[PDB]
C-alpha cells in the first residue's frame, strides 16, 4: 500500500541522517498508533535527560505529533500521558524540503570554487574581494596592497577545491536517489 | 543600673576573640561464604522479610561478603511494603 | 540450613556447566547426601532435571544462534525487550555476532567502551544508512523548518 | 559548638554605626542625624535643641506653642515653620 511506503521513506530518513535511538522511538511508534511516555521509558529503559532530547528532535523535524491525553482513573490522579502519533505529511514535506535544501544548498557551493575571485590578508586577518583589490592597487606597486595593512595580498580560493563540491553533489545524489524514488512514488496518491 | 567593668580592657578584650581557650564546657558537644549463607538463612528462618541495613546491623562483619551472599540466595524487592528487603 | 545447600547446589552445577551424574553430584558437593535438595531441584524448572540417567540442563535463554536470536527478537514486536545479560550467559561474546549482523539483523546502542555497553535487543529491517555522509547529516540539522501553516505555502509555491 | 560563631558583634555594631552614621534610622525615617554647625556658638545651641516635623495647617505658629516653641527662631524657604526650636 501507499502508507507502508512512507513508513519505509521514515525509516530511511530517520535512519540515514539519525542514530540509532531515533529509529528506536520511531518503531516504537510505528507498532503502537498510541504510544505512552511511560511505555518508551520502560521499553528503551532510558533516563528522562535521554528521553527528552529524542522526542525533541523527533518533534523539531515534524515527524511526530504529540498528545497529552488526560486520565482521572483509579487514585484520582490526574496522570497526563503523552502519547505520541505520526504525521505523515508533515514528514513527507519536511522530507522533500530538506533534500531540496541540501541540493540548492551543495549547488551554491560549486559556483564559488569555479573561478578564484578574492583574496585575503594574513596579517590582519580580513579577507578583501577583486573589488577592493583593484581599489587598493598603488602606480608605484606592482601587487594589491591593504588598507589595514598596506601590505600585498595572497589569493583566495582555488580550482583544488572545485573537485571537493562535486564529489559531494555525486555522492549526495547516489544516497538521495532511493529517497527522492519513494518521495515520486508517495506523492502520486498525495497521502 | 548597669555595672561598668573597670579592668584593663585587655583582659576582656582577650576573653573576647581568639583566646587560645576551647571547650571547657559541654553544649551542643553531640568470611566464609557458605557460613554466612547458612546464618543469613537463620535469620530468613526467624523473619522472610528483612532490610539489608538491618541484616548488616545484626549479623555484624564486613559489609562486602554480606552484600555479595546476599545478591545470590536472596531477591531484592525495591518497591511494595517490603522495600529494600530481601527475601 | 538445608536450603543454603539447595542454593549451593544449584550454583555448583551451574559452576560445572554441564549435566552429570546425580550421584556424582552428590559426590562433588561432599556432605550434602540429602534426597530433599534432590526432589527441591526435580520441582525447580531453573535447572531442568531429565529422568534419564543425571542429566542437569540450564534454560535465561537458549539462543546461541544468530537464527535463535532473530526469532527471540521476533517475540518482542509490541511488547517489551530482555537486557544483555540473558543473552552473554547463554552464549559467550554476543557483541561479536553483533557487530558480524550488519544491517538490523542484530541491533543495539554503544554507550560506553569500559563498562560491558549496556545492549539492548530489537529488530526492523535496514537501520544501518551509515552511507550517508556527515557534511550531508550536518546540512540536515541545519535546516530551520518554517513552522505553523508557513511549511504548506512554501510547499505549494515549489509545486510539491 | 562555639561562642565565637553563635554570637556575632558586627550586626550591633554595623547596625548602630549604620544608623548612627548615615541619616536613616533604620526608608521610614530619613534626615535625623546631621553634621554639627559649628559656624558660631549661638549656631551650634541653636542646632542641637533644633526639633524637626515630618512632613489642618502644621506650619503655622499654633497657640499652644506658648514658652514652649521660639516663635520668631525658623528657617524660610521649603521647611519653613516645620522646624521649631525649644
Ligand atoms: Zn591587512
Amino acid at each position: 500500500p501507499i502508507d507502508d511506503i512512507v513508513k519505509n521513506l521514515l525509516k530511511f530518513v530517520v535512519r540515514g541522517f539519525y542514530g540509532g535511538s531515533f529509529v528506536l522511538v520511531l518503531d516504537a511508534i510505528l507498532f503502537h498508533s498510541v504510544l505512552a511516555e511511560d511505555d518508551l521509558k520502560q521499553l528503551l529503559s532510558i533516563n528522562k535527560t535521554e528521553l527528552g532530547p529524542l522526542i525533541a528532535r523527533l518533534r523539531s523535524d515534524r515527524l511526530i505529533s504529540i498528545h497529552k491525553q488526560r486520565e482521572y482513573p483509579p487514585n484520582s490522579k490526574s496522570v497526563e500521558r503523552v502519547y505520541y502519533y505520526v504525521k505523515y505529511p508533515h514528514a513527507i514535506d519536511a522530507i522533500k524540503w530538506k533534500v531540496h535544501q541540501v541540493v540548492q544548498r551543495l549547488k551554491d557551493d560549486l559556483d564559488k570554487n569555479s573561478e578564484p575571485n578574492g583574496y585575503m590578508c594574513p596579517i590582519c586577518l580580513t579577507k578583501y574581494t577583486q573589488l577592493e583589490a583593484v581599489q587598493l592597487l598603488n602606480f608605484d606597486r606592482t601587487e594589491f596592497l591593504c588598507s589595514l595593512c598596506d601590505e600585498p595580498l595572497v589569493e583566495d580560493d582555488s580550482g583544488k577545491k572545485n573537485k571537493e563540491k562535486q564529489d559531494k553533489l555525486n555522492r549526495l545524489m547516489d544516497q538521495i536517489q532511493p529517497i527522492i524514488d519513494s518521495l515520486k512514488k508517495i506523492d502520486d496518491s498525495r497521502i | 543600673r548597669i555595672t561598668t567593668l573597670d579592668e584593663t580592657v585587655g583582659v576582656t578584650m582577650s576573653h573576647t576573640g581568639m583566646s587560645m581557650r576551647s571547650d571547657n564546657s559541654n553544649f551542643l558537644k553531640v568470611m566464609p561464604k557458605k557460613e554466612i549463607l547458612d546464618y543469613l538463612f537463620k535469620l530468613f528462618d526467624e523473619y522472610d522479610y528483612w532490610s539489608l541495613k538491618g541484616l548488616k546491623e545484626r549479623t555484624r562483619q564486613p559489609e562486602a561478603h554480606l552484600k555479595e551472599c546476599l545478591d545470590k540466595v536472596a531477591t531484592l524487592v525495591k518497591k511494595g511494603p517490603y522495600a529494600f528487603k530481601y527475601t | 540450613h538445608d536450603s543454603s545447600k539447595l542454593l549451593w547446589a544449584t550454583e555448583y552445577i551451574q559452576k560445572k556447566g554441564k549435566p552429570v551424574l546425580v550421584n556424582e553430584l552428590l559426590d562433588y558437593l561432599s556432605m550434602k547426601k540429602d534426597d530433599k535438595v534432590i526432589e527441591l531441584l526435580k520441582k525447580l524448572d531453573r535447572i531442568e532435571f531429565d529422568p534419564k540417567k543425571g542429566t542437569f540442563k540450564y534454560l535465561t535463554y537458549d539462543v546461541h544462534s544468530p537464527s535463535e536470536l532473530l526469532k527471540l527478537l521476533r517475540s518482542q514486536v509490541t511488547f517489551k525487550g530482555i537486557s544483555c545479560k540473558d543473552l552473554k550467559d547463554g552464549w559467550p561474546q554476543c557483541d561479536e555476532t553483533i557487530n558480524q549482523l550488519e544491517e538490523d539483523s542484530k541491533i543495539l546502542v554503544l554507550r560506553t567502551k569500559k563498562d560491558k555497553t549496556p545492549r539492548y535487543v530489537w529488530y526492523n529491517s535496514g537501520g544501518n544508512l551509515k552511507c550517508i555522509d556527515e557534511e550531508f547529516v550536518k546540512m540536515w540539522e541545519n535546516v530551520q523548518l518554517p513552522q505553523f501553516a508557513e511549511l504548506p505555502r512554501k510547499l505549494q509555491d515549489l509545486g510539491l | 559548638f562555639n561562642m565565637k560563631l553563635a554570637i556575632n558583634a558586627k550586626t550591633i555594631t554595623s547596625g548602630l554605626k549604620y544608623a548612627l552614621a548615615t541619616g536613616n534610622w533604620g526608608s521610614s525615617r530619613a534626615g535625623v542625624s546631621q553634621v554639627l554647625n559649628r559656624y558660631t556658638y549661638s549656631s551650634t545651641l541653636s542646632h542641637l535643641r533644633r526639633t524637626n516635623t515630618p512632613i489642618a495647617k502644621p506650619r503655622q505658629l499654633h497657640n499652644t506653642h506658648w514658652g514652649l516653641v521660639c516663635p520668631a527662631e525658623t528657617p524660610e524657604g521649603q521647611a519653613c515653620g516645620l522646624v521649631k526650636n525649644l
